[PDB]
């Protein structure tokens, strides 16, 4: 999840 | 197009106790910087968000290992972690990771120092590792493969122009990836040894990479 | 000098039930042929006998995997072992090695078939793997490194002359080595799984490679 | 041992 939010 | 100028800017834009705990802290700390580095790589953000996750989850380990290895070109028979701690042959040996430590030095750090691998060549190699067409689940591996080919296409031209009298330098750079592959696999094992035993705290970001 | 003509002759000179048992039988059978192939590689026999042992004990696994992968370019979604047995996705899956089987196909066999890797390019890659300067214990790794550089120096010239319109073909070939490195490590694990459990007979030559 | 003898 955190990886998804950091890329956005 | 894959300009080496921006790949270098990506490298330039993301630069700055118990050895085991420091290793885990450093890996978690640099996972955040890795995302900012990837964003700055040309065409990476254009890919589907799901493929970006696959590429980062698939190459984050090798990407970080390549970073601290080149960062450790200046340290005398040791490794410089992102937390500022210098892990030498004694601390690593007493930490139970003496074998893999020697591999990092003899196969990566020392090899990087001898050929004077610059940060442009480092970025291109990390960009090549990032654009891994072998990553499972990629919606379009061909596009990732096309970006990889563009990367080492710009790297070879850079090597031929920057080091015209080292015709084999381009091949020498790519031939460090097999070592990075095996070294990364071994380092990942120790990370599970560290996490599994619970002896070492594992932070959120690193914890997320170590899980499904 | 490292003439590609003889490396091809080395490849040409060494060509010809339960899946698990066949795998072990094939690996042991091709270990003998591997020695005859190495002898025919230019300058290999000139090296000290102890370094030859180190290079063969260090690369025999990847060397054999590269052999049966290219040998399996003709098999439809399967692998052709040296014993003549064809292991497909079903037999491999029912044998407990379905995951690594898919990797061999998607990362090696299929990649070899798509680019039409010829036997000269195969030999050069296997010669590069043979001349591994990262092997531990080599009395003179620089000499091994020099032979490796001579190998991919002849390969690049061969690719530029044989495939002038595929400028990135040379880099594409070398970039299959990282996969071969990780795939070999996983295959080696299964070999220990096979040997350790005693469920599968392990012959002398293969047994010697699996030991100290 | 066998590897040594085969190389010779
Ligand atoms: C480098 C390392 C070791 C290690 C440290 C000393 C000697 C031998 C191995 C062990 C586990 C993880 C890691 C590891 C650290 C990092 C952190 C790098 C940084 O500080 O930027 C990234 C990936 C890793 O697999
Ligand atoms: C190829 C393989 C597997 C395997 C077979 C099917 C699907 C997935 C993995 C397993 C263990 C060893 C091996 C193995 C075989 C060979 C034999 C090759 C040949 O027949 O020439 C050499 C090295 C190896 O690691």
């Amino acid at each position: 999840k955190i990886l998804h939010r950091l890329l956005q | 197009d894959m300009p080496v100028e921006r790949i270098l800017e990506a490298e330039l834009a993301v630069e700055p106790n118990d050895p085991v705990t420091n290793i885990c802290q450093a890996a978690d700390k640099q996972l955040f910087t890795l995302v900012e580095w990837a964003k700055r790589i040309p065409h990476f953000s254009e890919l589907p968000l799901d493929d970006q996750v696959i590429l980062l989850r698939a190459g984050w380990n090798e990407l970080l290992i390549a970073s601290f290895s080149h960062r450790s070109i200046a340290v005398k028979d040791g490794i410089l972690l992102a937390t500022g701690l210098h892990v030498h042959r004694n601390s690593a040996h007493s930490a139970g990771v003496g074998a893999i430590f020697d591999r990092v030095l003899t196969e990566l750090v020392s090899k990087m120092r001898d050929m004077q691998m610059d940060k442009t060549e480092l970025g291109c190699l990390r960009a090549i590792v990032l654009f891994n067409p072998d990553s499972k689940g990629l919606s379009n591996p061909a596009e990732v493969e096309a970006l990889r080919e563009k990367v080492y296409a710009s790297l070879e031209a850079y090597c031929k122009h920057k080091y015209p009298e080292q015709p084999g330098r381009f091949a020498k750079l790519l031939l460090r990836l097999p070592a990075l592959r095996s070294i990364g696999l071994k380092c990942l094992e120790h990370l599970f040894f560290f996490k599994l035993i619970g002896d070492t705290p594992i932070d959120t970001f690193l914890m997320e990479m170590l899980e499904a």
